[PDB]
RNA sequence: CAAGGAACUCUGCAAAUUAACCCCGUAAGUUAGCGAGAAGGGGUGCUUAUGUAAAAGUAAGCCGCAGUGAAGAACGAGGGG
RNA sequence: AGCGAAAUUCCUAGUCGGGUAAAUUCCGUCCCGCUUGAAUGGUGUAACCAUCUCUUGACUGUCUCGGCUAUAGACUCGGUG
RNA sequence: ACCUCGAUGUCGACUCAUCUCAUCCUCGAGCUGAAGCAGGUUCGAAGGGUUCGGCUGUUCGCCGAUUAAAGAGAUACGUGAGUUGGGUUCAAACCGUCGUGAGACAGGUUGGUCCCUAUCUAUUGUGCCCGUAGGAAGAUUGAAGAGUGUUGCUUCUAGUACGAGAGGACCGAAGCGAGGACACCUCUUAUGCUCCAGUUGUAGCGCCAGCUGCACCGCUGGGUAGUAACGUGUCUAUUAGAUAAACGCUGAAAGCAUCUAAGUGUGAAACUAUCUCAAAGAUUAAUCUUCCCAUUUCGCAAGAAAGUAAGAGCCGUCAAAGACGAUGACGUUGAUAGGUUACAGGUGUAAGCAUAGUGAUAUGUUGAGCUGAGUAAUACUAAUUGCUCGAGGACU
């Protein structure tokens, strides 16, 4: 689903367009992200011009899975593509905007810009 | 196999 | 002793609406949630096109399609289903009773209605 | 290991039920093993029950399984099964054929069974 | 691999011990002169009642 | 403990909704009514239990000592005999029903025989990993893996007693515990329980109290549907 | 064989695309011969009309998610010894 | 002369820069070249290599991580052995 | 230089591990150069876990990011009759050096065969026979055992105790996670070769149409049942008893003092049970219940020729089982298999006909036809009017 080495599009435009992920959080041997698992990930392919380079470092926290994932209530949600935001250490990303649809769980996260700039929440 | 050295 | 397996539908009969109309492959409806943030309920719109339909019971659950920004949403909704609005708006004509093509057609990817 | 025998496949099966069917029918008695009457059996009354519809719809459906035999090529089959087979079993629903095991066999000592039709 | 020493008459007829044959059921045909098998025919075609199978 | 067991077949599961917009997954039991056969007292056989029976048959067919323990005891000529352990408070020739054992939605645990496998390989048995499949496997490329223990007398050359090996799976008891009730129907005579239940349709399913959070109830609602038409 | 796509591993070893025909477009470098099928794309089904001997080509119409629908046809680029 | 940590280099994972999130490999320069070197040839070289090595796009059960189906064996039975 | 050359197969990697504690973490305590968070050190403790990648063949090492940590060692520096060959190292060749030469180099490079069908033992399963002073059927208890025992994040307690400001709790409670395990196909997918639909080439059923065979199930899109995870449920506790480190009261010896001599205690993932599984082959062969048996009776007086009537077995159709065997349900007083009917699911408008169209074709008849396993009814087919073993309860 989203595992180590996994390039992947970017929703917001902090100056990159395509993220690698490096590692994933939570206890030793992770292996999976799910949506609103923090994300420790670099930048591949970026456009020249932003506050961000090639060859940083960022946490990232994805917002679209192709695979998906079976909610509590009951419904199932699903992409054709991967998506992430980026953050500095807080939960309020350095985005200015945020392109695409956002999953519902974050929620549960905490991150109530990820909400608030959000041009429709599925 | 052989050769043991 | 003896049974008929009709008591899986026998403890089924107890969730079901009787409102929800046909709706086969390929026709445009719109479906509407309930989400709590609060007591206060919030009305969610989600328009789509039918993807698949296929169950034995409550089982019986089909796919909504929708497009935004360029970025295609899919989405799992349970027929019986409480606080679920299921509604048609427009049929079409297609062949197959579950479509897997259109996943990879977007831009004139859209059925001719039925005649 | 490698290249040896295909053995006994999907095709090698269908035809040895299609070919079993064609020649019971065309005579009514069939020695074979146990295991294989079982597998032809229900090909068997399956056909027999659908055959006594007589209309071109299911005389184009049975032609999925039936095939010549050394005494009648298809079509005379084709036409006798309908002719003489199908209407006489009408009164009495499926369960037309039945196995009889024999003894072993002289050279591989595998079981014999006859596979015959009943009244 | 192979055995280092070798088995005596006693290893091969300790193993052999259980491979003897067992009888199998027989029965007597009701208008045949047989002693035939259990739920089977014999020579002479009859399973009883209904027949079956030419007389040879 | 004050346990409460009770016996019945799996016939199938399917899932009902319940409030705050959660999906659950039930399966069905069917529970015909158990026959107390016995009360294995402390002060005769120094264990409290309670000996029950089910799934009635013809008697003719019936052998002849349980035709005759039934005749004497006079109870309902059943097919299956079984007891539970710890439990007490019934009188010989009584009826059971899960519906003066069980709350609505107390904490239970069920058990049955697992489901066969047949002889299954170490891999799929234990959740062993296979191993390399490029570069070179050799006539193996999925076994059990190394079984050494050391080589020579000194510390080896014996293979360990019980070490996970391939052999023999399923059919055999296995139990689940800490799974909540939630319908109950005693003009259907149908228990519903949340989760999963180990063993095929058509086997023995107990049904007792979790040895874990004994006595211990969760209101649980079946949802209504609101939308008519 | 889901998603990831070399994280495997001694190294992309093995395995996967690309194939046939037709139509567009092709570098750095050079001993000016090549490199080169460079790279990178488009069409291929059916019917009718036109078009020649047939094809090819064009247009109009039709169906299927898919049309050398099956079967046989070169993975590519950059740098070095 | 030329070339130069090169298949040559012990210290060596020499220094620095490029490449990577992160580089005993790779590329370019610096040269106390322990032992480079001129027909046992030195340097550069267009095209080619079932040669070796490095990077990369697509690509995929190599892998995160295992599963199903079909056979032919292996397994039971009959004959030989 | 003791055992091996009449061969004891040598690194690392992969899978699988097991063991010790001199503890990497979680756990308890003392001291502090412990204000509080975060520490340092020492004691007690082995239940569990103790990461993923780049470089190099590599252990090691360096680096990057995580986490609770990325422990020290051993087992012929664990394990090639379980894999690999990247190397020392076999025959080829090269660069540098030594050698006047064949040639050599802890100088380095490119290329280079990993044999073996399991006897005993040991192990994981699964059986036949026999045994427990009658047999059979069940249901039991438990002697000795096996497995499970890992924890993080956020919030309230509270910006309270502490400190001054920065900063910041112990003690408990609640919610959600990773890893591992037991299962289960309702949802999601993967598979699903006698399923459905579309589809090219080709040879046939004489041609149209419609079918059949073949081309990796011919290919493509779906997909019954079953089996699976990427899917969902739970397990990761709570507490009791005795304890280590330590902590005490009372108390003298030794009028004081002192946790000890008597006594009475607190005290941890360790230990016994509390969880899960199997178990009376536990020969020390255990407990209970129901059912069965009665034909005089002799020879070398042994209870002997009649050996159930309780049941089991032979054989048969099967799967909830399954390599074989067993196990489980049923054997004409039957629903076990097959067929038929009905229904569910899948598929998607069968064929023919009618009409529109010059023709690919389009609409109605039609949500129709089809279907291996799916659910149940139904004696039509299959399981015979069969055969064998099998009782007189030894003495006190």
């Amino acid at each position: 689903m989203v595992s180590f080495m996994t390039r992947l599009n970017v929703a917001d435009n902090t100056g990159a367009k395509q993220v690698g992920i490096i590692k994933v959080l939570g206890s030793t041997r992770k292996r999976y992200a799910f949506l609103g698992d923090v994300v420790v990930v670099s930048v591949k392919d970026a456009i020249p011009s932003g506050m961000v380079k090639k060859g940083q470092v960022l946490r990232a926290v994805i917002v679209r899975t192709k695979k998906g994932q079976q909610r509590k209530d009951g419904t199932h949600l699903k992409f054709d593509d991967n998506a992430c935001v980026l953050i500095k250490e807080d939960k309020s990303p350095r985005g200015t905007r945020i392109f695409g649809p956002v999953a519902r769980e974050l929620r549960e996260r905490g991150y109530n810009k990820i909400l608030s700039l959000a041009v429709e929440v599925v | 196999a052989a050769t043991v050295v | 002793k003896i049974n008929k397996q009709a008591l899986i539908d026998l403890v089924e009969q107890k969730q079901l609406k009787a409102y929800v109309p046909e709706f086969s492959a390929g026709d445009e409806v719109n479906v509407a949630i309930k989400l709590k943030e609060k007591e206060k309920v919030r009305i969610q719109n989600f328009t789509g096109t039918v993807l698949r339909r296929r169950g034995k019971g409550i089982s019986e659950t089909f796919i909504v399609r929708k497009t935004t920004d360029g970025i295609p949403i899919e989405k799992n909704f349970q027929i019986h289903n409480p606080n679920i609005s299921i509604e048609l708006k427009r049929r079409g004509k297609v062949r197959r009773a579950y479509i897997s093509y259109m996943r990879e057609r977007s831009g004139k990817a859209a059925k001719i209605k039925e005649r | 290991s490698y290249i040896n025998k295909p053995g006994k496949t999907s095709a090698w099966r269908v035809m040895t039920v299609r070919q079993q069917v064609s020649a019971v029918l065309a005579y009514g008695k069939i020695e074979t093993t146990l295991k294989k009457a079982k597998n032809t059996q229900k090909r068997l009354d399956k056909l027999i029950t659908l055959a006594k519809v007589d209309n071109f719809n299911n005389r184009r459906q049975v032609k999925k399984w039936l095939l010549n035999t050394n005494l009648f090529d298809v079509d005379q089959l084709m036409d006798h099964l309908f002719s003489k087979v199908a209407p006489k079993y009408e009164k009495t629903p499926g369960g037309y054929s039945r196995v009889l095991k024999l003894g072993p066999r002289r050279g591989d000592a595998t079981e014999m069974a006859i596979l015959q039709l009943t009244d | 691999a192979v055995q280092q020493r070798r088995s005596s008459k006693h290893r091969r007829d300790k193993r052999r011990s259980h491979d003897a044959l067992t009888a199998q059921a027989l029965s007597v045909c009701q208008k045949c002169g047989k002693k035939k098998l259990f739920h089977r025919v014999c020579s002479c075609g009859m399973y009883g009642d209904l027949r079956v199978k030419k007389a040879y | 403990m004050e346990i409460r067991g009770i016996f019945g077949v799996k016939v199938g599961m399917s899932q009902v909704f319940t409030t705050n917009n959660e999906r659950l997954p039930i399966t069905v039991i069917y529970c015909e009514p158990n026959q107390v056969a016995g009360v294995k007292t402390e002060a005769k056989d120094k264990y409290s239990a309670t000996l029950l029976s089910f799934d009635t048959v013809e008697n003719k067919k019936l052998n002849k000592p349980q035709q005759g323990f039934f005749e004497k005891n006079n109870l309902k000529p059943t097919k299956h005999l079984q007891e539970i352990r710890n439990m007490t408070g019934f009188e010989m020739g009584q009826q059971i029903t899960p519906q003066n054992l069980f709350q609505v939605g107390e904490y239970v645990d069920v058990s049955a025989i697992s489901k066969g496998r047949g002889f299954t390989g170490a891999i799929k048995r234990w959740n062993f990993k296979i191993g390399p499949l490029g570069h070179g496997a050799g006539y193996p490329h999925r076994f059990q893996g190394s079984v050494q223990a050391g080589r020579g007398g000194a510390s080896a050359q014996r293979v360990f007693k019980g070490k996970k090996m391939s052999g023999h799976y399923g059919h055999e008891k296995v139990t689940v515990q800490n799974l909540r009730i939630v319908g109950f129907d005693e003009a259907n005579m149908l228990v519903l329980v949340s989760g999963a239940i180990a063993g095929p349709e058509g086997g023995v399913v107990l049904i007792r109290t979790a040895k874990k959070k004994p006595g211990v109830v969760k209101p649980i609602e079946l949802a209504v549907q609101t939308e008519k038409a």
